[PDB]
RNA sequence: UUUUGGAAGGUCUUGGUCGGGUGGAUCUUAUAAUUUUUGAUUUA
RNA sequence: AUACUUACCUUAAGAUAUCAGAGGAGAUCAAGAAGUCCUACUGAUCAAACAUGCGCUUCCAAGAAGGACGUUAAGCAUUUAUCAUUGAACGUUCAUUGAACAUUGAUGCAAACUCCUUGGUCACACACACGCGGAAGGCGUG
């Protein structure tokens, strides 16, 4: 998929990025991770969930797999029933963009914070 | 006495006593007389290996790790040295030691 | 400990379940979180795309045509119309079975909105508590309306009509009342 | 505490999810009350069985460490919740 | 942490889905924070019935999910 | 009137049976330790396949995951 | 006491893991959690002879055309059965735990 | 009524000494019938005359410290 | 519907139900780990078939850090097995004996006679001094002539004990070298305060 | 004569224009016992 | 907005680099604890941010990548569309009684069309060898 993946970047650092998580099943959760916490629940949107069928999976042994999705969208993951997860698809807007993004955001909150000094007033 | 009723760092010293003379002493023996035992797991991996280290979890290192399973279909036991190796405890059923 | 809430902006000192229950279910929680999704809403509605549209590089090109720009005000205020017929075809649903089905033995029954049984004891428990100072059920009959046409039901009402296209219908009807 | 997924659940309050359980059935309804344990309280529930029937419970209530995950509705992609900078308003003293 | 909220079943029939195939009727006498439950007039339905006894409790580990036969 | 802790203080030495988990392997011996978490030390164990011995153990620690129950023979 | 600290040790070092499910992943540590959930890039893994869901499990990992060729692979602690260090490595470096030094000078 | 809850109930139910049809978790588990002597707060059970019946000839297995994961069902039989 | 109207129909509006079909994993009456345990005891023969034990040293580098801990803990008790032998101690009576110590360095003893002569008449002073350095270690022993001086000299309200002597709070006691049963000094595991 | 370091000037390129019973984040400890990390998902 | 009333609730703990010395806490007993603790002290390693490079490495225009929760499409091939009791006829058929999605599906094999979203459709040049600013990562220095 040759995307290239971030060499010393865990979860924190993984976020708004398409992910492709794998579960204990063997399914697999494919879409963006907004958020995890301290038990590995996720988040997922616009989450795909894809299985292979048991008479496909006869042609996955030792190569057109027809894998079956069914779309979960915002879905909200377990950290209780999951295996592993990987990174599947970059996130929309790049390095410089998510910096001025944020930068916008933390001014807007300061000023957020401004006018409830200026209601308290 | 309950976990939390102990204290703060009264725990650690705790946790080292129910080492030292609880059911540990099995592979509290294996480290310090460095004599190999024998785990069996829980996907049939017997191994015979030599401790480094324990675990309140029963996480173990093992060095110079003999294993041994069954492939049971007829059998083909098969085997595998692994020389250092990191084995969690849930895996981990029972802890025999030859003397 | 804290249990902020960040819709109200609000914190609640130590959380429990019972001082959730009754935030949640607090009017004014109510009123600032419906806020808040219509807001977002209307916010990623009215946001334009502004894709980067890559402009490519190409005779044929002879035939010219006028744009049609609009005044400031002749902006705003047509946006101002598509805006409120937007807010229509959303919120407008269809009558229609409600009012043909009127008279019916067991409209009372089916279309009176909780004795459907099916969802029918939702509209009894998603009822608000009533702590402020200030149905047409089952037992409906054919008996109780025999005749419907003795006692007056107003007339099937009259199909409603595009207005920018209300100068184009038929002029002089056939028949008058 | 919670958490951000949790709080997610514990805000998509009276709104239509739907559950996978660890057996395969995929339960649907109106959410009564999640708690933080993620134990949460469904109703008017139709519900798919691993064998492919579909049957309709009216209130059910299914046990946090069962569920395979959960969807809620799209809109909460958007959510004051993920807001990574909002700023608070000098907690309480 | 957060004892479970089965109040509103307190006195009414449910069915337990007990681990993937053993169904339970009865009728909810306790919970604890765990959610074991005990069950009073315990009939396990088989798709063949079989009664269990006056008073039950079944482990919060075992149990999957729980109907509300009663009406609420 | 006792509960698993005073059951297992009076345990200790004594020929103890554990079943597993699993039914297929059960270990008669001689209890020498258990902790808090109720993990299992003994002596000159007895595996039983299904209920016949393919051997005597030795000295031997069962995890407490494992085994279903003990019992005082 | 814990071990997750001996593996903390372990950032850029060379490792195979053999998960509970029976996947085998050979690839460098870039770090490991708290709970040992163990990061992992340049991956590629195997699965022994077979295991359906396993098989599921690998093919759908992209990039699997049963050697799969992966840039990056969490793994959570709870699926990390065992892990095979390298021999390279010395233990009896490793194993002093500052930590539990400092815990004996503390006593 | 009132509530009766888990953990009262086993203890009125370890008063009473009534016999106690004890169910397993999985296709391995073994129907255990006995008598309660006692309980913990891990559901570790100490069971009395204990009579194991497998699944659908019963062997006595004396007094026994169950393992609480292993339980899923306590009845009055 | 939910309490409010509006969002609750337009707005969250939500997903379709969704399709159904056959699993991949077990419907509950098999997600067995692995009932086929194994059986130990063959085992015991392949060790034999194994057969040296690698040296932990890990274990023995914890080990001298505790050895050595009981060593110097030994080397103190040696030294607490080995006070009316010692001549700089003088043999009066220890209950007219009054200890002072965090003393400044540059006091002089001409100094310590002035704070201390408010109470009793003094008999003897010995300022305690290092052997290597000769500085002042900053403690010092003190008999009067009687032991009812010295005990309004331990009696410590507005004087000695909290007393400013050249710009800094000393500390005043009884002499416990000869007096309590149990006394070991700083070096012996013992000390006050 | 060469190398290194510091200073100054010029030229080019890129970027910008002390406290706190505060909260949040990470990591330890309760916390390896029924609810996510110390295993009942290689189906025997 | 203010007042009044009611209901509910009021504190899990600790740490924020690590190691070795300088000095302090100038250690309450006859010259000394050991240790442990702190620091605008120093030295070493590590982590994070920022900047700069790497004659770093890879990816960037009718087609290429991804998708269709679209069709052609009942395309073709295969399979399946409850149990129990009683009566009758020669295991089957029919009838009665009681109990509990969908065939135009499902599964496999493809193939084609149409449609969708993204991208430096850059600058230079259009020629006979054996460029700047983009995006993602690695390394180095400060
Ligand atoms: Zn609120």
């Amino acid at each position: 998929s040759k995307i290239q993946v971030a060499h010393s970047s865990r979860l924190a650092n993984l976020i708004d990025y398409k992910l492709r998580v794998l579960t204990q099943d063997g399914r697999v959760y494919i879409g963006q991770l907004m958020a995890f916490d301290k038990h590995m629940n996720l988040v997922l949107n616009e989450c795909i969930e894809e299985r292979v069928p048991k008479t496909q999976l006869d042609k996955l042994r030792p190569l057109n797999i027809k894998v079956e999705k069914r779309v979960l969208g915002l879905t909200i993951l377990r950290g209780e029933q999951i295996l592993s997860t990987v990174v599947e698809d970059k996130p929309l807007l790049s390095k410089k963009e998510r910096l001025v993004r944020d930068k916008k955001e933390k001014k807007q909150a300061q000023k957020q914070t401004k006018l409830r000094k200026e209601k308290e007033k | 006495r309950p976990k939390h009723e102990l204290s703060r760092a009264e725990l650690e010293e705790l946790e080292e006593f129910e080492f030292k003379h609880g059911p540990m002493s099995l592979i509290n023996d294996a480290m310090v007389t460095r004599t190999p035992v024998i785990i069996s797991l829980r996907n049939n991996h017997k191994i015979i290996a030599r401790v480094k280290a324990f675990d309140r979890h029963c996480n173990m290192v093992l060095e110079n790790v003999k294993e041994l399973w069954t492939e049971k279909k007829n059998v083909i036991n098969r085997e595998r040295f692994i020389s250092k190796l990191f084995l969690r405890g849930d895996s981990v059923i029972v802890v025999l030691k030859t003397p | 400990t804290r249990y902020y809430c960040e819709y109200c902006h609000s914190y609640l000192t130590h959380d429990t379940l019972s001082v959730r229950k009754s935030h949640l279910v607090g009017k004014n929680h109510l009123r600032i979180t419906a806020d808040y999704y219509r807001n977002k809403a209307r916010d990623i509605i009215n946001k334009h795309n502004h894709k980067r549209r890559h402009i490519g590089k190409r005779s044929s090109q002879n035939e010219t045509l006028k744009v049609t720009c609009l005044s400031n005000k002749e902006k705003r205020h047509i946006m101002h119309v598509k805006k409120m017929n937007q807010k229509e075809l959303a919120q407008t649903s269809i009558d229609t079975l409600k009012l043909l089905y009127d008279g019916s033995p067991g409209y009372s029954k089916v279309f009176v909105d909780a004795n459907r049984f099916d969802i029918g004891d939702l509209v009894k428990a998603s009822k608000l508590p009533q702590r402020a100072n200030e149905s047409r059920s089952r037992d409906e009959t054919c008996e109780s309306n025999p005749f419907p046409r003795l006692n007056n039901p107003k007339k099937l009402e009259p199909p409603k009509i595009l207005s920018q296209w209300s100068n184009t219908i038929p002029k002089t009807s056939i028949f008058y009342s | 505490m919670n958490g951000i997924p949790v709080k997610l659940l514990n805000e998509a309050q009276g709104h239509i999810v739907s559950l996978e359980l660890t057996t395969g059935a995929t339960y649907r309804g109106k959410l009564v009350e999640s708690e933080d344990s993620m134990n949460v309280q469904l109703r008017d529930v139709i519900a798919t069985e691993p064998q492919g029937a579909v049957t309709h419970m009216d209130q059910i209530f299914v046990r946090g460490s069962q569920i395979k995950f959960i969807v809620v509705p799209d809109l909460l992609k958007n959510a004051p919740l993920f807001k990574k900078n909002s700023s608070r308003p000098m907690p309480p003293i | 942490v957060s004892t479970p909220e089965l109040k509103k079943y307190m006195d009414k029939k449910i069915l337990l889905n007990i681990n993937g195939s053993r169904k339970v009727a009865g009728i909810l006498r306790g919970y604890d924070i765990f959610l074991n439950v005990v069950l009073d007039d315990a009939m396990e339905i088989n798709g063949n019935n079989h009664q269990l006894g006056l008073q039950t409790v079944i482990r919060g580990n075992s149990i999957i999910s729980l109907e509300a036969l009663d009406a609420i | 009137p006792v509960n698993p802790k005073p059951f297992l203080k009076g345990l200790v030495n004594h020929r103890v049976g554990v079943k597993l988990k699993f039914n297929s392997t059960e270990y008669r011996g001689t209890l020498v330790s258990t902790d808090n978490y109720f993990n299992l030390q003994l002596n000159e164990a007895e595996e039983f396949v299904a209920g016949v011995s393919h051997g005597t153990l030795g000295e031997i620690f069962i995890r407490c995951n494992n085994v279903l129950y003990i019992r005082e023979l | 006491m814990k071990l997750v600290n001996f593996l903390k040790k372990l950032r850029n070092e060379q490792v195979t893991i053999e998960l509970k499910n029976g996947t085998t992943v050979w690839g460098t540590l870039q770090s490991v959690s708290p709970q040992m959930n163990a990061i992992l890039t340049d991956v590629k893994l195997t699965l022994p002879q077979s295991n359906g869901i396993a098989m599921a499990s690998l093919y759908l990992t992209g990039g699997q055309q049963n050697i799969a060729s992966l840039q990056y692979i969490n793994i959570r602690g709870n699926t990390i059965r065992q892990i095979i260090l390298p021999d390279s490595l010395n233990l009896d470096s490793l194993l002093v735990d500052q930590k539990q030094l400092n815990s004996l000078r503390r006593s | 009524k009132a509530m009766v809850p888990p953990i009262n109930c086993i203890f009125n139910f370890l008063q009473q000494q009534t016999p106690v049809t004890i169910w397993l978790f999985e296709q391995i588990g073994i129907r255990i019938k006995g008598k309660i002597v006692g309980f913990d707060e891990f559901m570790n059970v100490v069971i009395d005359e204990a009579v194991e019946i497998p699944v659908n000839k019963g062997t006595p297995l004396g007094k026994i410290l169950l393992k609480g994961d292993n339980i899923t069902l306590i009845t009055s039989a | 519907l939910s309490k409010y109207p509006d969002d609750v129909s337009r707005l969250f509006k939500p997903r379709p139900p969704l399709s159904y079909k056959r699993p991949t994993d077990y419907p509950y009456a098999k997600r067995q780990t692995n009932p086929n345990i194994t059986g130990v005891a063959n085992l015991l023969s392949t060790s034999l078939k194994h057969y040296x034990x690698x040296x932990x040293x890990x274990x023995x580098x914890x080990x001298x850090x505790x050895x050595x801990x009981x060593x110097x803990x030994x080397x103190x008790x040696x030294x607490x097995x080995x006070p009316n032998v010692d001549p700089h101690i003088k043999d009066t009576d220890p209950y007219r004996t009054i200890f002072i110590g965090r003393l400044p360095y540059d006091l002089d003893e001409i100094e310590l006679q002035k704070y201390f002569v408010k109470f009793g008449e003094i008999e003897k002073i010995r300022i305690v001094k290092d052997k290597i350095t000769q500085k002042s270690k900053g403690y010092a022993f003190i008999v009067f002539k009687d032991p009812i001086s010295s005990k309004m000299a331990f009696k410590e309200i507005g004087v000695h004990r909290g007393i400013q002597i050249k710009d800094r709070i000393c500390i005043v006691d009884i002499e416990r070298g000869r007096t309590v049963k149990y006394f070991k000094p700083r070096r012996l595991g013992g000390g006050l305060g």
